[PDB]
RNA sequence: UAAGAAUAUGAUGUUGGUUCAGAUUAAGCGCUAAAUAAGGACAUGACACAUGCGAAUCAUACGUUUAUUAUUGAGAUAAUAAAUAUGUGGUGUAAACGUGAGUAAUUUUAUUAGGAAUUAAUGAACUAUAGAAUAAGCUAAAUACUUAAUAUUAUAUAAAAAUAAUUUAUAUAAUAAAAAGGAUAUAUAUAUAUAUAUUUAUCUAUAGUCAAGCCAAUAAUGGUUUAGGUAGUAGGUUUAUUAAGAGUUAAACCUAGCCAACGAUCCAUAAUCGAUAAUGAAAGUUAGAACGAUCACGUUGACUCUGAAAUAUAGUCAAUA
RNA sequence: CAUAUUAUUAUCUUAUUAUUUAUAUAAUAUUUUUUAAUAAAUAUUAUUAAUUUAUAUUUAUUUAUAUCAGAAAUA
């Protein structure tokens, strides 16, 4: 019960951090190294 | 006196008040009979968060500050990291100014050809 | 036992000699002046810089 | 202070492995063996253990018990002799001894002329000085236990500088926390008290010794046919706890980090080291039995008390026998 | 396919211990209001002992968390 509550708190925290890692990887500039910016 | 090391800030801005400092020391490898550089990365406390990646800084021993932090920036020897950020910010406006200027010049030259 | 060559070929050890006076005394002006000297900065700096 | 040899090939040169000559052992085995001196001796089952020993001592802590003399009338009290530790007490067993299971580093080892949190109104047990050692209650009595009496840090003011803090001095605040008497002499007085002393004890404070706690840097086996690992995880901010830092442990909030092909994580294996032993020309390699150093454990696991320090060879609970 | 040991858990059970809520005509001390048997001097007045009462220190009771160890499952 208390172990389950703590486990789910930790699971939510870990999943939030993984999702934010992905979003940070997505929140980058991503300029084309060959052609540069579009215009 | 306290342990002091000289190193390059190789990772900043990813942890609150913590940077990563790469230090190198001279060691003798007897297996190859050579004086080598032994490299290591330290997690270092940065009160004020003044350091940036690429700065040459002197780190000094302190009390344990976390599980892995035992050193703090004691002095910024060379501050190339701050200069890089300054030029990054300045170039944004600097470029755009003449980018608009020369676009104006191009359009004016086009119009001059148009009315010939 | 070739390590003994590093210590005058003396095998075995003695307990390290204790110091009668465990801190520098006041009648030693060289150490007093050395500690009470300005502290260097830069590559061989000892301490925190002015603005840090 | 560095030596090679035999064996390929029809023969030659070369590559290449195999083996040998040397030293040695914590050695076993076969055959053999005189005396003495010295150094060692379960490497394997941290497997199970018959039996006997390895931690007692103090009677001058308090209580008991006798015998003679003296006074008092079954006893009482003195003096002198003794016996009593199957009664209450104190001190002593955190050491030493043995062992190498675990441990590959989350607290282990080694090194440094390393640190801070600037390690506590801590002495454990001897020095050197000082000052104390007061009442009840409880036990049969007490140096046994209770209760009560009395004896550095935080503030603020300045000073400086080894300075962006520390140190110094002062004034307050609370510190504010103890104890113990026995053995002999005598000296007073009225067996009773008392006053001195000589003894050995008790407590407190300062300093010194001896010592403890924590952290950093570097190093410490094999397997990536173990390649991704990690959610207290990496970091920040507080609170709790600690003498003391720190996701060390507990709670809350955040940020999204941290480690890793110069090998992470995982797995296996192993006590570690030397001015110790072996070997070699030496770099090194091997051992870690003996001598010494360090660690860990005392049938297995966790927790707790006391204590400066213990998950103690203690105690509690459980497991095994 | 069978036997064994080690580890883990959003699982179950759980000695012990430490925290943690809440409850006791629950106890032992101090504080009251009262009820009882003694004392003494001349209606008592004080003592010892029970009733009620409210602060500490314990035990019993439970609430919650963690925990040796088992069980189940997974490796
Ligand atoms: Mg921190
Ligand atoms: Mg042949
Ligand atoms: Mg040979
Ligand atoms: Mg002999
Ligand atoms: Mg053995
Ligand atoms: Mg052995
Ligand atoms: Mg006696
Ligand atoms: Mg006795
Ligand atoms: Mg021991
Ligand atoms: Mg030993
Ligand atoms: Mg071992
Ligand atoms: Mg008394
Ligand atoms: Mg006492
Ligand atoms: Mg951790
Ligand atoms: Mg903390
Ligand atoms: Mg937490
Ligand atoms: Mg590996
Ligand atoms: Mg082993
Ligand atoms: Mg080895
Ligand atoms: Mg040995
Ligand atoms: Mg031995
Ligand atoms: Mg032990
Ligand atoms: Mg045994
Ligand atoms: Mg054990």
């Amino acid at each position: 019960s208390a172990k389950a509550v703590k486990f789910l708190k930790a699971q939510r925290r870990k999943q939030k951090n993984e999702a934010k890692q992905a979003t940070l990887k997505a929140s980058t500039d991503k300029v084309d190294p060959v052609l540069g910016r579009a215009d | 006196a306290r342990q002091n090391f000289l190193g390059l800030v190789v990772s900043q801005g990813k942890m609150q008040k913590t940077v990563k400092v790469r230090v190198e020391t001279k060691v003798f490898n007897k297996k190859i009979n050579k004086e080598l550089f032994h490299r290591r990365d330290y997690l270092v406390h940065d009160e004020g968060e003044i350091s940036r990646e690429g700065d040459l800084v002197r780190i000094e021993a302190t009390r344990p500050l976390s599980k892995r932090k035992f050193f703090a920036i004691a002095e910024i020897i060379r501050n190339k990291g701050q200069q890089f950020a300054l030029y990054e910010s300045e170039a944004q406006l600097s470029v755009a100014k003449e980018e608009a200027q020369k676009a104006k010049e191009f359009l004016d030259k086009r119009s001059v050809r148009e009315n010939k | 036992g070739k390590g003994a060559a590093k210590y005058g070929f003396k095998s075995g050890v003695f307990p390290t000699t204790r110091s009668i006076l465990k801190s520098p005394t006041t009648k030693q002006t060289d150490i007093i002046n050395k500690v009470k000297s300005p502290k260097p900065k830069g590559v061989l700096g000892i301490g925190y810089a002015k603005g840090v």
